[PDB]
RNA sequence: UGCUGACAUGAGUAACGAAAAAAAGGUAUAAACCUUUUCACCUAAAACAUAAGGUUUAACUAUAAAAGUACGGCCCCUAAUUAAAUUAGAAUAUAAAUAUAUUUAAGAUGGGAUAAUCUAUAUUAAUAUUUAUCUUAAAAUAUAUAAUUAUAUUAUAUAUUAUAUAUUUAUAUAAUAUAAACUAAUAAAGAUCAGGAAAAUUAAUGUAUACCGUAAUGUAGACCGACUCAGGUAUGUAAGUAGAGAAUAUGAAGGUGAAUUAGAUAAUUAAAGGGAAGGAACUCGGCAAAGAUAGCUCAUAAGUUAGUCAAUAAAGAGUAAUAAGAACAAAGUUGUACAACUGUUUACU
RNA sequence: AUAUAUUUAUUAAUAUAUUAUCUAUAUUAGUUUAUAUUUUAAUUAUUAUCAUAGUAGAU
């Protein structure tokens, strides 16, 4: 008499009305799980109503939504995986290649809308200032390279 | 074309131009002439026309009367051969035709 | 066989009256990947309507792709007559036609920059094209409406229109836009589509719901 | 140009640093045809069906 | 062919800087320009004046800067949430890193 | 080939007046619309909740912590095998997940400050591993318990 | 024609012939994996 | 300096070689870190393990 | 012609690798980067969408979004084939290693339900290679005055008008509407070279829909060739005009115009165009170059193994061409030696 | 059709200037065209590029 699809929604709004979850539990309990989560600044691709996050790469998009609803009552109405690549690298020419890790990305959609706060002023605080550490490795890779007499030409850092 | 000058074929037009009964056939595996070791073992054999190999009674235990039904090329052979019917349960067979 | 459907041929109003699938009403698809936009008239859409939208595409307006993941509906117009709903799509997708080959030298005068003179971008995503998408519904819309307009009780007061909206954020500022004689006097509303569901997943079914509910007003 | 600050040939690459290295590092999930499956080892929830879905258990 | 023996410095030395057409000439041919006293070669315009008559046409024929309304009447919180930031590649960072490959003329000498 | 011998091909035919079906459309769109600005969608539409529970990601709604906010590391210690010893399985469980809740927003304010800023300051990561530390202390507490 | 393309890439083959496993079910192979453990090598097999 | 490094644990065996130098070849990283480091930055002391 | 390292001579020489570029502005910073306009080049591609591969090279760290109905993989099933697996003391054989036969497991380049009026996979009740689409049919038209042929049609793809509803879901349908290509589903049928394997229905409950691929490159600066190498590399679409055609000419959209530039254009070298009088006098040799008087419809000989084999015969005719005035297909006869013929061969003399 | 200026207590004819000769439906599945319907969506004089300098007669 009705689609599956539609017993799905009718599910979904029940658990919301009733202030349940919104999906089905399952019983492989974890008491003490120690996975952790990254929020993630928006895209120019998302909406206010949606949510990134960095999470582990064995994690799920089922066990995404529960850990948000369970820890932190937040209702995950869509999630989504995007799984990136690992490019290679080598701190230098003379060392074994190896890939970079891959990193597990989740968006979630919401349903009140999120606007991260203000980025700070440079003097506001001390960690968010790009200009040491940048300056920083300017003059290491100046001094690093500098062969002949070009030690003696001043410096830009 | 000069390939069809010494090509003769005889013709037989009560033959049967349809397919066989599948019940009574199987596929035949082709191995090129090379033997459990994989190398030739019987040369000049090779690639040709798929072909299924056909199941048919050289023992003919059963006995009772049976109809041909009709006869057939059988590409495994070079006699042509018989498909059988018995009057009394109706089996089919194949059998080598006279 | 039966190798014609409903989203196959573009529907008039004859026909729309004739099998009432659905009420009277258009559908705005937004595409998660590349930024643009797709018009239907059910709310569903083929191959037919991407090469209808995307005639003529480049490096930037590039043609996009039948994934059902990366297109979601942006909005559903709802109108008072069929008549109105062929209207509005083809205002649409005139309007886009002209955006796109006939005027497209002040469509590229108009939307924004970044430095090197692209039209900005995140990755394949402009966010133009939705902006674009919902100036041309309200200038739709406009015409549509200014086209006819009854202001008497022939037989039925008749219904309201209204626009369903993804999210009120969408919408630019709801005064310096939409905020038009006509649309007062029509009583357009602009409500949203219910979030107590998996809104991606079960978009048909909260689409069905909502053509149910303008169906019986 | 590639690159409008090197005018002359001094064998910098197209892109990257080398263009050759180590080929034996353990596979990942973006590389093999489209058959290989690695996985992350995030899903062992359910059953596969005979015609191709999956049964969450 | 191949060379039978290994050339000396003498003869290397004399054939690349024995012959004068081989040799740099000392540039005579310079004077002073009526617009402003500097160097500048016989013949020829001065870059300085050139350049600064060529500055004022750019800055009298500007064409004026193309500003959509709706992005400059647009507010900065709404800016944020629709434009975010980005890192840059180290191509694009070089790129920008304009300074470093390229080079503005340099200005001659008070002639007097 | 088109030789120069090629003959005209004839223009293909065409069905009467008094036959031809009208068209099922007989209006089309407006020939008068045109081009408009961009709107750009609005941040005055929303009424975020400030109890939204993306605020918990967060200490005191603020993007990066400074060294001022941050708890000094002389006032600070992890907790001890003995203190945890005699507490009850809800206080470890409440313990484990109020210490899950920092590590993230730590972890959050980590990955800004080594992705972006790219700096060596390394103090989160620290204030971080000493809660991993009261963590599988707790862990170990659990297991001899039982 | 020319020459010099002989290596022509393809996962499958490098796995099924060159890979750990390939090497690991057989005495063989079993045999060049211990003897590049014993040599010290980084990378046994691809 | 956008790596994800620290979120995985890779490369371990050539994190470990460059984090185990040998001590009789310490000079030589010694040399570089000291002449690639400012004044202000640097100390006259032997970094210890 | 010792080995390694440093540095020389050739030498500031040869080269900078098929290529259309020019102004104005970013910038009194630019041949090389970006933008605009002009000009060109590829266009059955140098475009679009993909497979494989690869130092993520991409429009990038805030980064490539899937329950499925055009989503692939994953999973069920197997082909070729593989397997320190498998078989009363005893499967067989064997200097060891090991090799046979049988089972079982694995293994695509293959097969796998439903679905836009949108759909539902799970548990308990029984155990069809390959190839072709008629001389002849029926109406109305062009038809002639009995023709007979000239054709939608001698078979399908859908939308409108009317005869009806259960408070207009499925039908019985009579009319209206296609020019040339192509597609997937029928029906009938031709040769011999005779054309894969494998996993079974109703009921009652049931479905909260896991994991992985997704950027860009992909006749290539992003792979295999020691190079940003004129080489090698798998598919589908590939505007219109013109054509028998996917030939050839153009090129609407798209993309591009290149790690070399500006002058000058000696001898000489390469690729290309023209040439008086003569026409193989060159040379070992007509090597190279030049030579086409329809491409459609006619017509086409001697020999002959009877096969328009010779034959795409040669020469010739019809069709506007009469001083000529695109590209492409089409390059003459004859004797002899050898070999029946199509085919294969010394990857690189 | 826009823009500046008027013939009454948006705007008609002029002075001109700028931009365009499109789109969209039907004819049983798809692509092309052809004709109907919709729309303002045109038919004369010069010019250029490409086809070996595209081609032939001179110079
Ligand atoms: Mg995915
Ligand atoms: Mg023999
Ligand atoms: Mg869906
Ligand atoms: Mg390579
Ligand atoms: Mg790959
Ligand atoms: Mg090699
Ligand atoms: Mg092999
Ligand atoms: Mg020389
Ligand atoms: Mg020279
Ligand atoms: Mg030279
Ligand atoms: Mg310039
Ligand atoms: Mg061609
Ligand atoms: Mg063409
Ligand atoms: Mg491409
Ligand atoms: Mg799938
Ligand atoms: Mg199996
Ligand atoms: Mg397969
Ligand atoms: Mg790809
Ligand atoms: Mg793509
Ligand atoms: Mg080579
Ligand atoms: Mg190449
Ligand atoms: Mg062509
Ligand atoms: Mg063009
Ligand atoms: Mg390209
Ligand atoms: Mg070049
Ligand atoms: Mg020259
Ligand atoms: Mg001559
Ligand atoms: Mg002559
Ligand atoms: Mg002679
Ligand atoms: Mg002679
Ligand atoms: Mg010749
Ligand atoms: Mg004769
Ligand atoms: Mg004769
Ligand atoms: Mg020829
Ligand atoms: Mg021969
Ligand atoms: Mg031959
Ligand atoms: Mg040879
Ligand atoms: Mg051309
Ligand atoms: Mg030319």
């Amino acid at each position: 008499d009705i689609n599956v699809s539609e017993k799905i929604y009718k599910w979904t709004k029940a658990g919301i009305e009733q202030g349940k979850e919104h999906f089905k539990v399952g019983g492989n309990k974890v008491y003490f799980p120690k996975a952790r989560i990254i929020l993630l600044r928006p895209n120019a691709k998302h909406t206010p109503y949606q949510a990134k996050f960095i999470v582990p790469k064995s994690f799920n998009k089922l066990d995404l939504r529960d850990y948000l609803y369970h820890i932190y009552g937040l209702r995950a109405m869509n999630i989504t995986t995007q799984l990136l690549h690992g490019k290679f690298n080598r701190m230098n020419l003379q060392t074994t290649r190896f890939r970079e890790p891959q990193i597990k990305k989740m968006t979630i959609e919401m349903e009140e809308p999120f606007i991260w706060p203000e980025e700070p002023r440079p003097d506001e605080n001390s960690f968010w200032d790009s200009t040491t550490p940048d300056n920083m490795e300017k003059y290491r890779e100046e001094r690093l390279n500098c062969l002949g007499s070009d030690a003696n030409k001043p410096g830009t850092a | 074309s000069p390939g069809l000058r010494w090509y003769r074929s005889p013709i037989y037009p009560y033959l049967y131009k349809g397919r066989p009964v599948r019940a009574l056939t199987v596929v035949r595996k082709k191995h090129g002439g090379r033997n459990n070791s994989g190398k030739i073992t019987v040369r000049h054999q090779g690639g040709g026309h798929r072909n299924r190999t056909r199941l048919i009674d050289f023992n003919r235990w059963e006995g009772g009367a049976q109809t041909v039904q009709r006869i057939e090329y059988d590409p495994g052979r070079s006699s042509h051969i018989a498909l059988l019917k018995h009057n009394t349960t109706g089996e089919l067979s194949y059998i080598i035709a006279c | 066989m039966k190798v014609n459907h409903s989203i196959s041929r573009f529907r008039p109003a004859s026909w729309f009256e004739k099998t009432k699938i659905i009420p009277p009403q258009v559908y705005i698809f937004r595409n998660l990947e590349y930024g643009q936009v797709l018009y239907s008239q059910f709310p569903n859409f083929s191959q037919t309507q991407v090469d209808k939208l995307f005639v003529r595409p480049n490096w930037s307006n590039r043609k996009p792709s039948l994934r059902r993941d990366i297109w979601k509906c942006m909005c559903v117009v709802n109108l008072q007559n069929y008549k109105q709903s062929v209207h509005l799509y083809q205002n649409l997708c005139r309007l886009r036609y002209l955006r796109d080959v006939a005027q497209r030298k002040e469509s590229d005068k108009l939307r924004k920059k970044d430095s090197n003179g692209h039209v900005w971008y995140s990755g394949q995503y402009r966010p133009t094209y939705c902006q674009e998408a919902v100036a041309d519904l309200r200038e739709s819309l406009l015409k549509v409406f200014e086209n006819a307009t009854p202001a008497e009780k022939q037989t039925v007061p008749a219904k309201k229109p209204s626009i369903y909206w993804e999210d009120p954020w969408r919408m630019g500022d709801k005064d310096k836009h939409w905020n038009y004689d006509v649309f007062n006097a029509l009583g357009l509303e602009h409500k949203l589509i219910q979030r107590v569901g998996n809104i991606a997943r079960e978009e048909s079914v909260i689409l069905k719901e909502l053509a149910k509910l303008e169906s019986h007003p | 140009l590639t690159r409008p600050w090197k005018k002359y040939r001094d064998g910098e690459l197209f892109y990257g640093l080398s263009k050759v290295g180590n080929k034996r590092v353990p596979l990942t999930t973006k590389q093999g045809n489209k058959t290989m499956y690695k996985g992350t080892r995030a899903s062992g929830i359910g059953r596969h069906t005979k015609f191709g879905g999956y049964v969450i258990n | 062919a191949v060379p039978k023996k290994k050339v000396s410095h003498q003869k290397k030395r004399q054939k690349l800087y024995g012959p004068g057409k081989k040799q740099l000439k000392m540039i005579h041919h310079l004077n002073k320009c009526p617009s402003c006293g500097h160097y500048k070669r016989a013949n020829t315009l001065c870059m300085y004046c050139v350049g600064q008559i060529s500055h004022i046409w750019k800055t009298h024929t500007a064409k004026e800067e193309i500003k959509p309304r709706q992005e400059e009447e647009l507010s900065e919180l709404d800016q944020r949430v629709l434009y975010p930031g980005r890192r840059d590649t180290k191509y694009t960072k070089d790129l920008k890193d304009k300074d470093n490959y390229l080079e503005r003329r340099v200005r001659t000498l008070k002639k007097d | 080939a088109r030789t120069k011998f090629t003959k005209p091909k004839p223009k293909q035919p065409v069905l009467p007046k008094d036959k031809i079906r009208p068209p099922t459309q007989l209006t089309h769109h407006s020939n008068n619309l045109r081009i408009t600005e961009p709107i750009p969608p609005t941040t005055s539409n929303l009424r975020c909740p400030d109890d939204h529970p993306l605020w918990q990601f967060f200490s005191n709604k603020k993007f990066i912590r400074s060294a001022d906010d941050l708890p000094p590391s002389s006032h600070i210690r992890p907790w001890s095998i003995p203190e945890l010893r005699h507490k009850s399985f809800n206080d470890l469980h409440s313990l484990w997940y109020n210490c899950l809740r920092e590590q993230n927003v730590l972890a959050r304010e980590n990955h800004l400050l080594k992705n972006i800023v790219g700096s060596t300051h390394d103090e989160f990561s620290e204030l971080s591993n000493s809660i991993r530390t009261t963590m599988w202390q707790i862990r170990h507490v659990l297991n001899e318990r039982e | 024609k020319s020459r010099g393309n002989t290596y022509q890439p393809s996962t499958l083959k490098r796995k099924r012939t060159f890979g750990f496993l390939a090497r690991a079910k057989s005495k063989q192979g079993s045999k060049i994996l211990k003897r590049r453990k014993l040599k010290g090598r980084w990378f046994l097999s691809h | 300096s956008g790596s994800y490094q620290h979120l995985s644990n890779v490369g371990s065996r050539v994190m470990k070689r460059l984090g185990n130098r040998p001590k009789n070849f310490l000079p030589h990283s010694e040399k570089f870190i000291k002449k690639s480091t400012p004044e202000f930055m640097k100390s006259d002391l032997k970094e210890v393990d």
